[PDB]
RNA sequence: GAGUGGCGAACGGGUGAGUAACACGUGGGUGAUCUGCCCUGCACUUUGGGAUAAGCCUGGGAAACGUCUAAUACCGAAUACACCCUGCUGGUCGCAUGGCCUGGUAGGGGAAAGCUGCGGUGUGGGAUGGGCCCGCGGCCUAUCAGCUUGUUGGUGGGGUGAUGGCCUACCAAGGCGACGACGGGUAGCCGGCCUGAGAGGGUGACCGGCCACACUGGGACUGAGAUACGGCCCAGACUCCUACGGGAGGCAGCAGUGGGGAAUAUUGCACAAUGGGCGCAAGCCUGAUGCAGCGACGCCGC
């Protein structure tokens, strides 16, 4: 399931309040809420701040990688090269939008895709709103 | 059926009328023994216990009556035959 | 009587063994005397045992089945128990 | 070269009870009530619980109201389990 | 090919009827006991005989179940000092019967198999699996208050692998119960699994232990081991074949069929892999098992 502007429109930034944050969350790395819903229950797992975490586990996911790589342009584009298998990682074929990086991750592009290898020092803290999402929660 | 149960349904044929033949023969053994004590015949009892304790322990090697049980006779036939 | 044998704990197409003494009667996922080892899916095959508790147990007479038999042949053990020249030194990982 | 014999190569202990003698009118057995104490899983009282004990006697020494320690034993007849060790006072 | 013979067939797999019990779960006990196969000490594998299937000829019927010849089949003996039984006695250990030192003695007895490298009897030890007792734990009910006579104990015998009223014959008059005995109802038990912050409450699917049962009941035989699913005998209930003289069978194995249900699958492929049985081995069996099909039934991922 991929959702395939308004729905941007209805929340603006393009329990009355606390859906609307998860729905600009949500809508913009293009996750489904079952998806979502797993993020936050592994976030709350580890230590730290448990809202802190989510931000993190949404900044990790492969195509959000691309979107800030800037190799493609709207991350809804690069959902259309990333599952076609264009990039690569560590010489493996990921088709996955859903794959999560790690430290020491190489990022390379597959040979021809005609239409520049950035790596991953560390996963970053949220200084590079997540208390109404857990608050929204439990 | 149809199995090779045919052929051994044959063999519990044949392996019983060897061990019923040998374990009759020990009560008529023992039988006889207490008979001779009971009668107070201390001379005749005295043979019947060899002629017993030596086919009892026949019948444990023969694998039919298990040694343990043939030892527990041996032990009952003695005891009696001191007194 | 008891025998060293493997059980598939893995999941689907992708089986792990691991190398257990029981009773020769027993199912091959059921209660095991003693795990031992441990043991296909890998271009170098993984191969793990416990070198003092194989002695122990084919000291005292268990029975190897015919794939653990080559295990044990090249891990070495058999070798030590059977007391014959071909030594021990095989597997590495990488 | 080999002995032609071998070394067979010990003992645990079987439990022990103490407990006043209750009922000792049969045949050399000592019925011997012991209490026992465990807090109970909910509410936590201690309670006291007892049960009846059938002893073997052999020669009929102990009598009633007397604390009498005990060992355990195969079963010598059935509900008998134990026999008397040693007399602790009397009647 | 079939036939005698050796091992296997008690394992694997199924289902939850029964059972409120030593059945189960955790703890111990066994001086109260068994153990084929396996390995690893020691000592031997001596000597003779008698039959019986197969094969031929008879009867019986649609069907199916009188005379000959071999063996690691079955049997008289001899030898065995380990071993079993009894008598007299040594020392030590202690938890009472008693154990142990192969204690030492002297009486009486115990076995076996051979043919093209595998075996065979006896007896020490080790390992496996069991069996039998007990401590405590775990549902509802007094609109169930008395129950018991082999009942509780003793002595002499029988019996079992083994201790025991386990059984049996005589004396004693005891046992269990308000801490719920004897009854009625429901129930496989557990590791777990769902929930809850916890303590609790519910449930016992898959997966992994232990129990019970194999149309319904009652037996025993063979065996190292039997609730003996695909064994035997008898009795009942039910259903098939019949040329009406006679027979045969039990999916709660895997598929499958018809019912009943709101509802649950293919009359699949293969022994390649792991486990098991037999054989010296090559191998030969394995609906265990590994896989495939089918159903969004569930959990993930595109
Ligand atoms: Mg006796
Ligand atoms: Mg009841
Ligand atoms: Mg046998
Ligand atoms: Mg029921
Ligand atoms: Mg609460
Ligand atoms: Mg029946
Ligand atoms: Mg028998
Ligand atoms: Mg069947
Ligand atoms: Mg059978
Ligand atoms: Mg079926």
């Amino acid at each position: 399931a991929r959702y395939t502007t308004r729905k941007s429109r209805r929340l603006g930034v393009d329990y009355r309040q606390q859906l609307q944050e998860k729905q600009k969350a949500r809508f913009s790395y293009g996750v489904m809420e079952k998806q979502f819903r797993r993020y936050y229950e592994e976030a709350n797992r580890q230590p730290g701040k448990t809202g802190d975490n989510l931000l993190r586990i949404l900044e990790s996911r492969l195509d959000n990688v691309v979107y800030r790589a800037g190799l493609a342009r709207t991350r809804r584009m690069a959902r259309q090269l990333v599952s076609h298998g264009h990039f690569l990682v560590n010489g493996v074929k990921v088709d996955i939008p859903s794959y999560r990086v790690s430290q020491y991750d190489i990022i390379d592009v597959k040979e021809k895709s005609l239409n520049q290898r950035i790596l991953v020092h560390q996963l970053p803290e949220r200084a590079q709103t997540e208390q109404l999402i857990v608050e929204l929660y439990s | 059926n149809i199995k090779s149960q045919i052929k051994r349904i044959r063999t519990n044929e044949r392996r019983r009328l060897r061990n019923q033949s040998v374990k009759s023969s020990l009560r008529t053994a023992i039988r006889g023994f207490r008979e001779a004590v009971d009668a107070g015949d201390k001379d005749k009892a005295s043979e019947l216990l060899h002629a017993t304790s030596r086919k009892l322990d026949k019948a444990a090697s023969k694998g039919v009556i298990h040694p343990n049980q043939a030892a527990n006779k041996k032990s009952a036939l003695a005891l009696a035959l001191n007194k | 009587a008891v025998k060293i044998k493997l059980t598939r704990l893995g999941k689907i197409r992708n089986p792990q063994y691991r190398i257990i003494v029981a009773d020769a009667r027993t199912r091959r996922d059921g209660r095991a005397i003693e795990v031992i080892g441990r043991y296909p899916k890998e271009e170098p095959s993984l191969i793990q045992i416990d070198s003092e508790r194989a002695q122990y147990w084919l000291g005292v007479g268990a029975q190897p089945t015919e794939p653990v038999l080559a295990l044990l042949k090249i891990t070495g053990d058999w070798q030590k128990f059977k007391g014959l020249p071909g030594a021990e030194g095989t597997l590495k990982v990488k | 070269k080999g002995p032609k014999y071998t070394p067979a190569a010990p003992r645990g202990r079987r439990k022990t009870a103490i407990g006043y003698v209750v009922s000792d009118k049969m045949q050399k057995t000592i019925v011997v009530e012991l209490e026992d104490r465990k807090s109970h899983p909910l509410y936590g009282k201690i309670i006291r619980t007892t049960k009846k004990v059938k002893a073997h006697d052999e020669n009929g020494e102990a009598g009633i109201g007397d604390r009498v320690s005990l060992m355990e034993t195969r079963p010598l007849s059935a509900t008998k389990r134990w026999r008397l060790v040693e007399i602790l006072e009397k009647a």
